């Protein structure tokens, strides 16, 4: 129905609800491998669950775009893809561990 | 609030297609551009007859520096060195000492005009309106050394351009 | 108040003049030396001393905001006039 | 005693300034 | 083996000090490698040796096509660090002259791009308007381009008593000049063939490569700093943001022409709404007092002395202040250590990021296409090289 | 362990091997540099200059410093090969114009105050 | 307090503090400190090993979306053991926000290149290497960008003299441009401008 | 301008618009180059009383940055750096060029 | 003067043929204008 | 111990009895503004620039002469202290001459600096200023007494450090002048130090006059060889 | 992984400074003395590192002050003496360090100006 999404290099997506459902389910499956105590997992699971719930309850595309606050649902799909990539990277990085190293005594002291 | 610049598609009417074909085959836009050039050809040119005519200037104009005097003929400069301290290019060099009558006066006042950025900070800093940027701008030399001004040259510039410098100051000191 | 050096060079108001043995005079060969002819000390010496009827006088150099910062001069000494530290003008009380 | 004098727009305002693009049709069929 | 070519610095289309090393297969461009620094003057290190007032003309000389805008960005950074606020009339003057500066820069950009492509005529038509705006600059400051008018407390002097009328006279006529330019270029098939689908950049690549300004808006990205993060009085003026659709040179040309029209609109609004009052902050520990006060008042004289010898001290801290300069996002990362001299000043210029991406935009193009792409990025190397 | 991480090399042996690689590349490049830039020096002169430039940093014992020196030398060679440098840049290595500064005490005493 | 004082914005301050807490919670491994300045700027000090993770998070997380790299630069502070301070300024268009990430390094410790996260970094890192001598590991093409060919030293370092060490002139004996030790007809005149009186009591340091 | 009427007609026809209405050259409608003197009002702080500098001195109200989560030492919903930016509106003045 | 020409052509100077010591029939330049007429000719004022 | 606990802005400090408020404040790095107090001279208490607020005390006290009491909380940056500093600086500048460009104390003036850091930025003094005739005390010390602020530092230095009682004050009220009352040379082997102690340009160096400004100078720390004192 | 360099820190070969300005230079590390003309002490808090003074001569034209050493205006600021020493050692400069001179605590008494029998009683106020 929509043509010329308005951003160069971004393609109009037909059937965006199913794409969003697939991406959010994949994000949740990847997050399932992260420890339950990690703040990253709980926070992004929360936001992903809200977005998935709003997608599941709205058959209209424009109303879904307005509810998501996502700006041209093609960009919402792109953001879901970016989040999935980040989730895989965070699974590899394990940034929920304690601080690697404390800074030197006066490393961040300003002025001088 | 935004607007699109290039989001218009053309009508597919038979007559509209005919106008587009006529424009493609008969070069109507290029004739329009030629008409614009032709209309400009018959306008009066904007050229002025330099040097017999000059471009407009303002009393605030910054040009060749000059050292000024009081009406009695005594120099205004008292060697506070505020202009030397404010100069962004370090183009001013000052040496002073007590004069024979005890007055506080400079013995060296040099401005390197090849270092100067002609910002006018020196005349804003000066408390006695001693150093000013004058109205002269036609002082190109044939050697570099001629652009290294000493105190004698600057005082000569003041004596030469005072009749205009004072009048320019009179018209702008109420904005300062 | 220009004077002539023994070598023939004009002496500036700062008193500078190259000596006979100074090679730096060669820069003035085929050219000239720039000397300002109006000497500020001699010019300010010509101004008459202003008689005022008060112990303390005020000076701003003339022209109001176009002069120098306004200063106040004491004139209690009878053997010497009061001199402005900016303008050089002299003030005194009626004596004799 | 004189009032403040400053560079200001005239009483009321300035006249409207045209900014929209203007290209006439100027053609036959 | 490809042919290796030096494009510039002595080249009409090289903008003076660009050394483009190009690898070409025939006339096809296989690789672009921009060598810069031929105008690197070490501005930031020199700034480290000046006071905050003394460092201001460096920002004039940074992007010598947009002077008041650089002054404004530096002044906003210093005001943010100083925790002071310029008076409203100063802010309106700043926005008015920033829009005039935007007109100057857009004229220069469009006309030089046309000259590089081959349209030599609109350059002369629009540089007369540029000359009149230079006259406005000189009347307000005494300098045609390097004004140093905008200061970190407001503006240096008030407008002369007849300047607003002359600005109105110029603005009521500038639209016809834009119309003549568009008649020359907008619908010309040679111009469109030279510009359409040339240097096409996607929205995502533009965002990742650090693009800003027109380089973003031509790709459809709805972004503008004066609308999203307004700084002086831009929240009190109404204007429209042009948006491209194809991400090529033609859409950027159209965006710049419409931005000139919108600058005319903003200039009209600023002319009508200019308020009275003082022009610099009423704080003599930051802004110098008037000359009449300096010659009458002891405090005024002391503060004049200390401001013009040592300068004001800025509390320790670090800021990043950005403005929508006519060429994109112009930013200053300013670090103060409590002294009267800046500890560190990093200048962010849109030309740096735009030129770092010239190789990406020139892929699959010819030599003339690369000339057009250099023209469409609006590169001035004073800000690129610093 | 002093909590220091390497750049490329972990000990002096790898740093020395990288030094030898860079030296080989420079030695091979010298004749091409002489031909392309049209220098009035012999290949032997340029190779002796390369040897002198390498020996100027012979006292280094830190593998990280040797690594950074090799990286800078690689950038210098890449500048030379791609003709980014000019004849002036290449000939700055020889100081043909500079007058030699005397090193003995008496000459320094006669000319001025610098030690 | 109204006319001459810059007004405050507590709403933005609260939002930035909440997001700084959020980022610190999500990445405990690398985040060492979070600050919000009095003019509402959020600063995150991280360990040098977290350059790639943290930035990637800030670019790809749905709540961050800091897609634009506004500026990347270095600061030289000789009194610190880790001499150099690397500053990343990021812009989020989705949430209309700006963030700053700061890390540290010295003359011999390389910093991981962020070209993969942001293409825009490619030149900035080069500039840092040119001006401060900080080496970036895994950079696609790391070389001088601003200085002259064969320039020795890094000018933006504090111990580098203002006028440098060499100057250029044309010599007719060799018919080319030559570099010689720098000599100045007028030496730069250093000014001692600092006042011997304290200006800002709020920034006074303990007297040890 | 001083152009002949026939030349004005030719210029108007070639350009397609009325040139004499908007001339690029400035003849007489500009401001006079000699102006009366201004008065230039004073700022808010030029009062004689109730003007203590400590009540209007912004430089001393600047504070060091407030530390959040120094490393030296429920629901808990997620947060964003700011609320999402609102979608722009399409130019009631002129939406399409 | 002529007020019917546009701004820039409304004032002009015809230079002298003999300045302090040189023949300026052909060789003239802008530095030959005295400061008062310099102020008038560059439109810094309306008063001759 | 014998130390007593005081508070500077709520920070605990342990000081010996007899310590003044100024010394307690400087024990935590806080320098109270001063004009007449010198740590090597006897206390004067006349300039009144050092007035500071003590918590729960309606009257500000002179920090240079007030011994600290047990449990006192010194408020060096409260509204009362700032207002006291501004008023005292206003009084000091009321009759001061507009001499900064021609004054040798230009970039080195304690009056200038403490006006920029603790005083106001405007003037509401709408009268005429006072003027004082100059005194000749020899070829070494140049005297311009209009710039005098009557801190009496020179008098105390001469009386105590130099053992010469030639300097004093004549008159009273506004027309009180520092001098010798007679044409008398102030010859002492330590007479030049009064140039350094004088916070303003009232006493300056005559051989040094008009030749340099403080910001131009480069400072080299060295040893005197004119005697064996070093 | 870490490589455990156990050498002395020396960045001399990386700074690009000519060897003349490394071996023959002598730096001074010191807390600057208070300007005796003012009582403010704010300029005596930090440590400074400076270089030895070299020759300055007079320009044959205009009589300006010409120099030939690039380190004439180089002054560095440090918070502690140890930081300055570390910087000097790692840069290869030989240094001379002056210990901080702090004024002794004074014993002031206003009432001493009016002693009944001691020598501290003043003769005028
Ligand atoms: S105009 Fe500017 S650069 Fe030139 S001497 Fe004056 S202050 Fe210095
Ligand atoms: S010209 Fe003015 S500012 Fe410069 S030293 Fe002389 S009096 Fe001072
Ligand atoms: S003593 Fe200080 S305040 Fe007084 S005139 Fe001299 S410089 Fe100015
Ligand atoms: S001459 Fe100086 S030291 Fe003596 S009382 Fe006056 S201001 Fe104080
Ligand atoms: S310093 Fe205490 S009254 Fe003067
Ligand atoms: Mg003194
Ligand atoms: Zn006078």
């Amino acid at each position: 129905l929509k043509k010329t999404t308005g951003l160069v290099g971004l393609a109009v997506c037909e059937t965006p609800h199913e794409r969003l459902k697939i991406l959010y389910t994949k994000i949740l499956d990847v997050l399932g491998q992260i420890p339950k105590n990690a703040a990253y997992r709980k926070y992004t699971e929360q936001i992903t669950n809200e977005k998935l719930g709003m997608v599941k309850a709205e058959p209209d595309v424009k109303k879904l775009e307005e509810q998501l606050q996502g700006g041209q649902i093609e960009e919402v799909i792109l953001q879901a893809e970016n989040e999935l990539s980040l989730a895989r990277k965070m699974l590899r990085w394990k940034p929920w561990e304690p601080l690697v190293e404390e800074p030197p005594a006066n490393q961040w002291k300003w002025p001088i | 609030t935004y607007k699109f610049v290039n989001m218009r598609e053309p009508s597919m009417d038979m007559k509209s297609v005919t106008d587009r074909a006529a424009q493609t085959l008969l070069w109507t836009e290029l004739v329009r551009g030629l008409g614009m050039t032709l209309s400009y050809l018959f306008r009066e040119p904007a050229t002025i007859n330099y040097p017999f005519e000059k471009g407009p200037l303002s009393p605030r104009f910054r040009g060749e520096h000059a050292l000024r005097r009081y009406p009695s003929g005594e120099e205004r400069c008292i060697a506070c060195k505020l202009c030397e301290a404010v100069c962004p290019a370090q183009a001013i060099t000052i040496e002073a000492e007590p004069r024979a009558d005890g007055s506080r006066r400079t013995t060296r006042y040099d401005i390197d005009m090849t270092k100067c950025i002609y910002c006018g900070f020196c005349q804003e800093a000066c408390p006695v309106d001693a150093i000013v940027e004058g109205p002269n701008f036609e002082f190109s030399t044939e050697t570099h050394e001629e652009l290294l001004y000493n105190k004698e040259k600057l005082l000569n510039n003041g004596d030469k351009w005072e009749a205009e410098i004072a009048a320019n100051i009179q018209a702008d000191y109420l904005y300062r | 108040g220009v004077r002539t050096s023994p070598t023939g060079e004009k002496v500036t108001h700062t008193g500078q003049a190259y000596d006979d043995g100074d090679y730096r005079r060669v820069r003035f060969s085929d050219r000239q030396k720039e000397v300002n002819e109006n000497f500020a000390i001699d010019l300010i010496a010509e101004q008459p001393v202003s008689e005022v009827g008060s112990r303390v006088i005020s000076c701003d150099g003339g022209g109001g905001a176009l002069g120098h910062p306004r200063v106040y001069i004491n004139l209690d000494k009878e053997t010497k006039t009061g001199t402005c530290g900016y303008c050089g003008l002299q003030f005194r009380q009626p004596h004799h | 005693a004189s009032k403040v004098k400053q560079d200001m727009p005239p009483p009321g305002g300035y006249g409207p300034i045209d900014y929209k693009r203007n290209l006439p049709r100027r053609g036959l069929s | 083996s490809n042919l290796t070519l030096n494009f510039g610095p002595q080249h009409p289309a090289a903008h003076g000090v660009l050394r483009l090393v190009m690898e070409l297969s025939g006339e096809m461009v296989r690789k672009c490698d921009p060598h810069i620094g031929l105008l690197h003057r070490g501005t930031e290190k020199l700034i480290e040796y000046k006071t905050y007032l003394q460092a201001l003309p460096y920002f004039d000389r940074l992007d010598y096509v947009s002077m008041m805008c650089n002054e404004q960005a530096y002044s906003l950074a210093v005001e943010k660090l100083l925790n002071i606020q310029p008076p409203p009339r100063a802010q309106w003057i700043r926005v008015l002259f920033g829009e005039i500066t935007r007109l100057l820069n857009h004229i220069m950009a469009v006309t030089t791009h046309a000259l590089d492509i081959g349209a030599m005529t609109p350059f002369f038509w629009m540089f007369e308007e540029r000359e009149k705006m230079f006259e406005f600059y000189e009347r307000v400051s005494g300098a045609r381009m390097h004004a140093a008018y905008i200061r970190p407390g407001g503006v240096h002097q008030d407008l002369p008593l007849g300047l607003l009328d002359d600005i109105y006279e110029f603005s009521k006529n500038f639209s016809f000049r834009i119309d003549e330019l568009e008649e020359m270029l907008t619908n010309n098939r040679i111009w469109r063939n030279r510009t359409v689908d040339i240097g096409v950049v996607t929205a995502e690549d533009a965002l990742n490569y650090g693009f800003s300004g027109v380089m973003l808006r031509g790709s459809g990205i709805q972004w503008d700093l004066r609308k999203t993060q307004p700084y002086d009085v831009y929240d009190q003026v109404e204007f429209d943001v042009p948006i491209g659709s194809r991400g090529d040179c033609y859409d950027r040309y159209l965006c710049r022409v419409e931005e000139m029209r919108q600058s005319l609109r903003i200039i009209s609004q600023c002319l009508n709404k200019m308020p009275p009052g003082e022009i610099k902050v009423d704080d003599a520990k930051v802004s110098p007092p008037k000359r009449a006060e300096m010659k009458t008042s002891m405090e005024s004289l002391i503060h004049h002395f200390k401001l013009y010898t040592e300068g004001y001290q800025v509390p320790p801290g670090a800021t990043y202040t950005a403005i929508e300069a006519p060429k994109g996002e112009f930013g200053v990362y300013l670090v103060s250590d409590g002294s009267s001299r800046p500890y560190r000043c990093k200048i962010k210029a849109p030309g740096f990021a735009h030129l770092a991406g010239l190789d990406k935009m020139s892929k699959g193009h010819m030599l003339a296409d690369v000339v057009a792409i250099i023209g469409t990025q609006d590169i001035v190397f004073g800000e690129v090289d610093r | 362990g002093t909590s220091v991480k390497p750049i490329f090399s972990r000990d002096m042996n790898e740093a020395k091997r990288r030094v030898r690689e860079l030296y080989r590349a420079w030695y091979r490049e010298v004749p091409n540099t002489v031909h392309l830039f049209q220098l009035d020096i012999s290949v032997k002169q340029g190779r002796d200059k390369v040897r002198e430039m390498f020996m100027k940093n012979a006292h280094v014992t830190d593998p990280r410093v040797v690594d950074l020196l090799v990286i800078k030398g690689k950038m210098e060679l890449e500048e030379t090969i791609n003709v980014w440098k000019q004849r002036t840049h290449i000939m700055r290595f020889f100081h043909e114009t500079e007058a030699p500064r005397p090193t003995d005490f008496l000459s320094k005493f006669y000319v001025g105050h610098d030690p | 307090t109204r006319p001459t004082i810059r007004p405050r914005n507590d709403v933005v301050h609260k939002q930035l503090s909440a997001f700084g807490q959020y980022v610190a919670e999500i990445l405990p491994k690398y985040v060492q400190q979070v600050q919000v300045s009095c003019f509402n700027e959020l600063e995150i000090f991280i360990h040098p090993d977290g350059v790639i993770p943290v930035l990637t998070f800030l670019r790809d997380h749905t709540n961050a979306q800091f897609k634009s790299l506004a500026d990347l630069t270095a600061v030289d502070v000789p009194t610190r053991q880790n001499r150099f301070e690397i500053v990343y300024n990021l812009l989020s268009l989705r949430f209309n926000s700006r963030i700053r990430v700061k890390t540290y390094t010295d003359e011999l410790t390389p910093i991981e290149s962020s070209v993969t996260v942001y293409k825009a970094a490619n030149w900035y890192e080069r500039e840092i290497w040119d001006m401060f001598g900080v080496f970036f590991a895994n950079h696609p093409d790391l070389r001088r960008i601003l200085t002259d060919y064969g320039f020795e030293g890094h000018p933006f370092r504090k111990d580098f003299p203002l006028s440098g060490y060499v100057e250029l002139r044309y010599d007719d004996e060799v018919k080319r441009v030559v570099a010689e030790p720098v000599e100045l007809a007028q030496e730069f005149r250093k000014f001692d401008l600092n006042s011997p009186w304290e200006a800002f009591p709020a920034y006074r340091q303990p007297p040890e | 301008a001083s152009a002949t009427r026939v030349i004005q007609l030719l210029r108007n026809w070639a350009s397609g618009r009325d040139l004499q209405a908007k001339l690029q050259l400035r003849y007489q409608e500009i401001s006079k180059r000699t102006q009366p003197p201004p008065k230039l009002p004073v700022g808010p702080s030029h009062k004689l009383s109730n003007n203590y500098y400590c009540t209007r001195d912004g430089r001393r109200e600047a504070m060091p940055p407030s530390i959040v989560m120094s490393s030296q030492k429920t629901e808990k919903k997620a947060v964003t750096p700011a609320p999402p930016i609102k979608r722009w509106e399409l130019s009631k003045d002129q939406p399409y060029l | 003067e002529d007020n019917k020409q546009f701004f820039g052509r409304h004032r002009w100077v015809i230079y002298t043929t003999e300045m302090n010591g040189r023949d300026t029939f052909w060789d003239v330049d802008g530095s030959m204008v005295p400061p008062e007429w310099h102020r008038w000719l560059h439109c810094m004022t309306d008063d001759p | 111990s014998n130390l007593i606990e005081v508070f500077v802005d709520g920070q605990s400090v342990m000081v010996e009895p007899g310590t003044t408020v100024l010394q307690a404040c400087e024990k935590v790095g806080m320098q109270i503004p001063r004009f007449c107090y010198h740590e090597r001279l006897s206390v004067a208490g006349n300039c009144r620039m050092c007035l500071v607020e003590i918590e729960k005390a309606p009257k500000v006290v002179a920090a240079c002469a007030m011994p600290v009491m047990k449990g006192w909380n010194i408020l060096t940056n409260s509204e009362k202290s700032k207002k006291a500093r501004e008023g005292v600086m206003e009084f000091l500048l009321a009759n001061h001459p507009l001499d900064c460009p021609i004054c040798d104390q230009g970039g080195e003036c304690d009056l200038q600096d403490q006006s920029m850091m603790f005083g106001s930025d405007r003037s509401r003094f709408l009268e005429g200023k006072r003027a004082v005739e100059d005194k000749n005390i020899g070829p070494l010390v140049k005297t311009i007494m209009t710039r005098c602020i009557q801190c009496t530092r020179c008098i105390r230095f001469a009386s105590e450090i130099a053992g010469v009682d030639d300097l004093g004050t004549t008159g009273r009220g506004n027309d009180m002048q520092v001098g010798t009352y007679i044409e008398k040379m102030f010859m002492s082997e330590l007479s030049g130090n009064i140039i350094d102690i004088c916070p303003v340009g009232a006493l300056t160096s005559k051989p040094y006059a008009f030749t340099a400004r403080p910001w131009e100078t480069r400072k080299t720390e060295s040893i005197d060889v004119m005697d064996a004192v070093g | 992984q870490l490589i455990a360099v156990d050498e002395k820190l020396d960045i001399t070969t990386l700074t690009g400074v000519p060897e003349e300005h490394i071996k023959t230079r002598k730096v001074r590390i010191f807390v600057p003395a208070r300007n005796n003309m003012q009582s403010g002490v704010n300029n005596t808090k930090k440590w400074k590192m400076e270089f030895d003074t070299r020759e300055r001569w007079e320009n044959p034209l205009m009589g300006w002050s010409s120099t030939a050493d690039p380190l004439s205006n180089l002054v560095l600021t440090f918070s502690t003496k140890e930081d300055a020493v570390a910087f000097a050692e790692k840069n290869g400069w030989s240094f001379d360090v002056e210990e901080r001179k702090v004024p002794k605590p004074k014993s002031k008494s206003y009432g001493a100006n009016f002693s009944w029998n001691k020598r501290t009683r003043v003769s005028t106020k």
